[PDB]
């Protein structure tokens, strides 16, 4: 009979891998672009005293397009509790759908599968995916992944796409700050209890719904902890070129009159959006 | 100057906790005060209240307290922009509108908050009321406020308090910032306290009016109105038994066989007249009272719902419970010191009689100067 | 919660040379 303001909730959002994509805004609901697929050959090294010419093999360009996706939902009451409440329920709910969509939204983004929903990068399996050795112990030879795994992957990126950041489940990185040489060292942060530089300076963006190889942190393997080879770990692209997130109309709440049959007060929600894979060249995905 | 160490530092280290947009007002108060605009006694009282200060007349002027010989009126056209500011607000908004609007949330929650556009050097360019249910605020960590949450997904402009913002050389901000004037109470707690409106104690009457008014509702379709409970006997022979019932029917106005006796032989029929009083339907003497107390609370003499009661009604309610906070409010942040926010009381249509009255009798006094007979009654020099 | 383990990565070295 003492009711306070606390309001413990105790849930958590991801990060978010929305200011990596390049942003695109556009009104109608159906956007159109080129594309340069290949400039083609034009003039051979011809020999000399030829009154003549080849004339090659003109290049191609194609002309793509892509739409964008609607997400909605409802939501109602009742009525008759919202006015003796000593809390606001709308307030609290326009609060947890908008929480559903930017959630739903990202996600979406990334797994997105086909029909519906913008093709994510991960389900387009497009960008070149590289696996690493498994190593040996006692005879058995479980997959394992180095940190001279990691160092060989960031570098192999073609210099002349430009720079290019990362993205990986941090369960991953604290793996990487925890590994340990021959005799007794660590391989990174030598005697400071921990290693922690700064992320922003090594390209490294740090999100956690990511497929997180390491299962809840509990599969860091040397018996039948093995990292079950066929995982996701960490990705990497130049993602201003490699991904796009189109934006048409923010959320949207409107009371629907109609439906709402004097008792059950109903109101909808909506927003449009999408996102379409670009270039999948530049980009590329590690795993077990 | 500041010493930025208050002693209310006694609520942020257990009793509320950093960082967190707590709302102003309670879920509760908010629906109270929504469904008091829709009460027949309540509404009439708060737009009572909201008329009679929307009608007062704004100006800046100097303050009779001037020992500041260091003038606050900085610039002195910031001042003129401030007067032009308090005739015109924000456009599709005028002066008196925004009087309106602020001591309507000053009488249902106690609170008053506004926005400003101070342009670059203290010229005020624009004023905003804000919407007190739905704003939610952030203190600091020693004991005050530092910014307004407005919103609670798209609009997050994390509006600084007066408090905290970028100052010029003199101590005018230079971008945005809130005002939230707060209704003091009891135990302290400048900003961590309950509110204090006349809602927290007329909540119990406001419930017997209602549900003496269904009780007037339910009770007015519903009763029988027909008079004449006329029952025959046993033996009538249904066949004349309507016949019966035509000639007492026949008797309406003009009846036909009308304003004559009713004649029947034989088998004498009993009618009784019911009373059918219902002249008590809506508890007149329990209701008024109810009535008397709601008006009471929010402080206006019931004789407005004779001239002395309207002059009572003003000078006793609505000049020190929304004129002075407001203009205080005003006064303390929206200009320097020696210059604040002034209205005009021979602005108000019903003390122009007592004003004209004082002026005179004063006027026969001789051991008195010029200066001091005028700033007894207005008119500064 | 039940207590879940916090297997960390083992002395890892090699990949190109059995030990005899």
């Amino acid at each position: 009979p003492q009711v306070l303001a606390l309001e413990v909730d105790c849930n958590i959002e991801c990060a978010s891998l929305l200011d990596l994509y390049g942003q695109i805004e556009v009104s109608r609901s159906t956007f159109t672009y080129m594309k340069i697929a290949d400039y083609g050959q034009l003039g051979e090294y011809t020999c000399d005293a030829k009154c003549d010419a080849e004339f090659g093999e003109p290049g191609n360009i194609r002309h793509l397009e892509g739409k964008t996706y609607d997400y909605r939902g409802v939501f109602c009451f009742n009525r008759k509790n919202l006015q003796e409440a000593n809390y606001d329920f709308l307030s609290f709910m326009i609060g947890a759908a908008q929480r559903s969509h930017r959630i739903n939204r990202n996600q979406a983004l990334m797994i997105g599968k086909g029909v519906n929903e913008p093709k994510g990068w991960l389900t387009e399996n497009c960008f070149p995916v590289f696996q690493t050795l498994p190593v040996d112990v006692n005879g058995t030879s479980t997959p394992a992944f180095l940190a001279q795994d990691w160092r060989r992957f960031v570098t192999s990126f073609p210099a002349e796409y430009g720079e290019a950041r990362s993205v990986m489940h941090q369960n991953v990185f604290g793996y990487l700050a925890a590994m340990v040489d021959a005799n007794g060292r660590f391989l990174f942060g030598d005697g400071d209890l921990t290693f922690t530089p700064d992320l922003v300076r090594e390209r490294i963006r740090i999100s956690n719904c990511l497929p997180d190889p390491t299962e809840g942190n509990t599969k860091g393997g040397t018996g039948q902890d093995a990292f079950a080879a066929g995982s996701f770990v960490a990705a990497q692209a130049a993602w201003k070129t490699a991904f796009y997130a189109v934006e048409k109309r923010p959320m949207f709440f409107e009371q629907y009159e109609g439906g709402s049959s004097a008792w059950c007060v109903k109101y909808q929600f909506g927003a449009e959006d999408g996102g379409f894979v670009g270039c999948c060249e530049h980009g590329r995905i590690l795993q077990i | 100057p500041a010493p930025s160490a208050n002693p209310a530092k006694i609520f942020i280290r257990r009793f509320f906790s950093a960082g967190v947009a707590k709302n102003v007002v309670s879920y509760s108060n908010v629906m109270a005060a929504q469904r008091a605009m829709e009460h027949p006694v309540a509404f009439r009282c708060l737009d009572k209240l909201g008329l009679t200060v929307q009608s007062v007349k704004w100006d800046v002027g100097k303050d009779p307290q001037n020992t500041q010989v260091g003038d606050g009126g900085m610039s002195a056209s910031q001042r003129k922009a401030l007067q032009q500011i308090l005739q015109r607000p924000n456009p599709t908004m005028s002066g008196a509108q925004l009087r309106y609007s602020a001591a309507l949330s000053w009488a249902c929650f106690g609170r008053m908050a506004f926005k400003v556009s101070v342009m670059s050097d203290g010229s005020v360019n624009a004023i905003w009321p804000l919407g007190i249910p739905f704003l939610k605020q952030k203190f600091d960590r020693y004991g005050d406020v530092e910014s307004f949450q407005y919103g609670d997904e798209a609009g997050k402009e994390t509006i600084p308090s007066f408090t905290k913002v970028e100052k010029n050389d003199k101590g005018r901000p230079i971008k945005n910032y809130a005002f939230m004037i707060v209704k003091p109470s009891i135990n302290g707690a400048m900003n961590f306290d309950v509110q204090n409106t006349p809602l927290q104690a007329i909540g119990v009457p406001v419930a017997l009016y209602d549900a003496l008014m269904a009780r007037a509702i339910d009770s007015a379709d519903g009763t029988p109105n027909s008079k004449w409970l006329v029952t025959a006997s046993r033996d009538l022979d249904d066949g004349q038994a309507k016949e019966v019932k035509e000639g007492i029917e026949e008797t309406k106005p003009g009846g036909d066989n009308g304003g004559e006796i009713i004649f029947i032989a034989g088998t004498d029929v009993k009618v009784q007249e019911m009373k059918n009083d219902l002249s008590d339907i809506h508890s007149k003497v329990p209701l008024d009272d109810q009535a008397r107390t709601i008006a009471g609370n929010f402080g206006i003499p019931i004789a407005l719902l004779y001239d002395e009661s309207r002059k009572a009604f003003f000078e006793d309610t609505i000049e020190p419970g929304y004129l002075t906070p407001l203009e205080d409010g005003f006064s303390m942040f929206l200009c320097g010191a020696g210059y604040r926010v002034i209205f005009d009381r021979d602005s108000i249509p019903a003390l122009r009689k007592s004003r004209a009255d004082i002026a005179a009798t004063y006027d026969k006094v001789t051991f008195i100067t010029e200066e001091e007979k005028r700033e007894v009654t207005g008119w500064p020099a | 919660a039940a207590p879940s383990r916090l297997v960390q990565p083992g002395c890892f070295i090699c990949r190109g040379v059995a030990v005899s």
